[PDB]
């Protein structure tokens, strides 16, 4: 996941 | 090359590497059309409203009620001509990440890493567990099952969530107990992030429009790396994480950050994970593999017919690294379990993939991102295998002019800006  | 064939979309089935097929998601489904780009590895052109039937509808929520960083667009991949791009992007990334010796140890371990054959209840036969299996349409319209390890699926409503997705078990941890499960990446190509290349700047919620765009081989090796962990079952449980104390505009707002992704991003993000933590997770696998090396112990038949007990017995061995005594009892040795877990864990990490591809890149995973891009990276002349954006013996080829959107202007179009809507 990317994230923020 | 990683990738033999240079499959067109449009190339005719032909059931074995070319073909429809459906997933284990328990529920109903058409057949979708996929592509086997490697030995244990797919591609299905198609918006994810498959692994999840709760999430098989594309169209955006209401606009008064939109995630800061999320991108919605009901029509993205659903013409013969995107998927056919999608295909041909994917497939790019992969030789972009093969063609590096990081990349080809990720690969490699990948390949190697069938999820474990423990479907059985009686603890004397093994058995595989079928939601790590796809039902692939011969050419007689018969349906056949075929185990894999990775699929590259098209992203589900909101187009830039990317991650790594795989059925569970009713009572089987998968991807926490060293067994492994087939992992889905929902994934594009077409699109990428932009990032600031100052750090004081990127780590802030205001500041920047996404000067810099992301190496789409980078965001994909990334979810790699997750599915490396995933498939084999050391993945670090999601509700391990990191209370943010690094970040003022982090911690204002109490936001946590996964153990598991500081670990895949690695650099300095990986020190937030102390030593006593670190080392619980190492035993606890630790003595998860040993369970595996004891069930593979009493198995004394095979289920199926597709391969020996001999063959399975060896796959495993192989996977797992196990030492194997005079009678042939497997057992985990201390050193080779820890070669393999830091393997997987420590030199499979975002951060060495940049040092590799030799590409501008956030950071830290503990940022703010700053805009979305539309991008194309099929033709030749936009990005290349061995140069991504930055092409050799062009004016994009120094000081990564090629990721700098405002040089590079014609390959990046900006959709949304991210700064301030947090
Ligand atoms: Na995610
Ligand atoms: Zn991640």
């Amino acid at each position: 996941c990317r994230g923020c | 090359p990683f990738v033999n064939k240079q499959f067109n979309y449009k190339d005719p089935v032909n059931g074995v590497d070319i073909a429809y097929i459906k997933i284990p998601n328990a529920g109903q489904m058409q057949p979708v059309k996929a592509f086997k780009i490697h030995n244990k590895i797919w591609v299905i052109p198609e918006r994810d409203t498959f692994t999840n039937p709760e999430e098989g509808d594309l169209n955006p929520p209401p606009e008064a009620k939109q995630v800061p960083v999320s991108y919605y667009d009901s029509t993205y991949l659903s013409t013969d001509n995107e998927k056919d791009n999608y295909l041909k992007g994917v497939t790019k990334l992969f030789e972009r990440i093969y063609s590096t010796d990081l990349g080809r140890m990720l690969l490699t371990s990948i390949v190697r890493g069938i999820p474990f054959w423990g479907g059985s209840t009686i603890d004397t036969e093994l058995k595989v567990i079928d939601t790590n299996c796809i039902n692939v349409i011969q050419p007689d319209g018969s349906y056949r099952s075929e185990e894999l390890n990775l699929v590259i699926i098209g992203p589900s409503a909101d187009i830039i969530q990317f991650e790594c997705k795989s059925f569970g078990h009713e009572v089987l941890n998968l991807t926490r107990n060293g067994y492994g499960s087939t992992q889905y990446i929902r994934f594009s190509p077409d699109f990428t992030f932009g990032f600031e290349e100052s750090l004081e700047v990127d780590t802030n919620p205001l500041l920047g429009a996404g000067k810099f765009a992301t190496d789409p081989a980078v965001t994909l090796a990334h979810e790699l790396i997750h599915a490396g962990h995933r498939l084999y079952g050391i993945a670090i449980n999601p509700n391990r994480v990191f209370k943010v104390n690094t970040n003022a505009y982090y911690e204002m707002s109490g936001l946590e950050v996964s153990f598991e992704e500081l670990r895949t991003f690695g650099g300095h993000d990986a020190k937030f994970i102390d030593s006593l933590q670190e080392n619980e997770f190492r035993l606890y696998y630790y003595n998860k593999f040993k369970d595996i090396a004891s069930t593979l112990n009493k198995a004394k038949s095979i289920v199926g017919t597709t391969a020996s007990l001999q063959y399975m017995k060896n796959v495993f061995k192989e996977k797992y690294l196990l030492s194997e005594d005079t009678s042939g009892k497997f057992s985990v040795d201390k050193l080779k379990f820890d070669k393999l877990y830091k393997m997987l864990t420590e030199i499979y990490t975002e951060d060495n993939f940049v040092k590799f591809f030799k590409v501008l890149n956030r950071k830290t995973y503990l940022n703010f991102d700053k805009a979305v891009f539309k991008i194309n990276i099929v033709p030749k002349v936009n990005y290349t295998i061995y140069d991504g954006f930055n092409l050799r013996n062009t004016n994009l080829a120094a000081n990564f002019n090629g990721q700098n959107t405002e040089i590079n202007n014609m390959n990046f179009t900006k959709l949304k800006n991210f700064t301030g809507l947090f």
